């Protein structure tokens, strides 16, 4: 949700640590265009650690 | 030696996804599109 973010090259990572994750709000929510992602559905990642 | 085709022999078959494991001495034909991952696709392929 920040407001601009960095390049593409330039681009900025946070590390994600010690955290507690709810993706439904992040993919169920249908406030996203699409998603592209390999190796592992989007609610598996919740029971997945 | 035999079996083998140019590029690749389709002949034979082998299921790499399915709902459940079976247990041993268990026969599953089934060559329909079924659930793949946690999410139930309804049917035809999709929808990751």
């Amino acid at each position: 949700n920040a407001t601009r973010f960095a390049s593409v090259y330039a681009w900025n990572r946070k590390r994600i640590s010690n955290c507690v994750a709810d993706y439904s709000v992040l993919y169920n929510s249908a406030s996203f265009s699409t998603f592209k992602c390999y190796g592992v559905s989007p609610t598996k990642l919740n029971d997945l650690c | 030696n035999l079996d083998s085709k140019v590029g690749g022999n389709y002949n034979y078959l082998y299921r790499l996804f399915r709902k459940s494991n079976l247990k041993p001495f268990e026969r599953d034909i089934s060559t329909e599109i079924y659930q793949a991952g946690s999410t139930p696709c309804n049917g035809v392929k999709g929808f990751n």
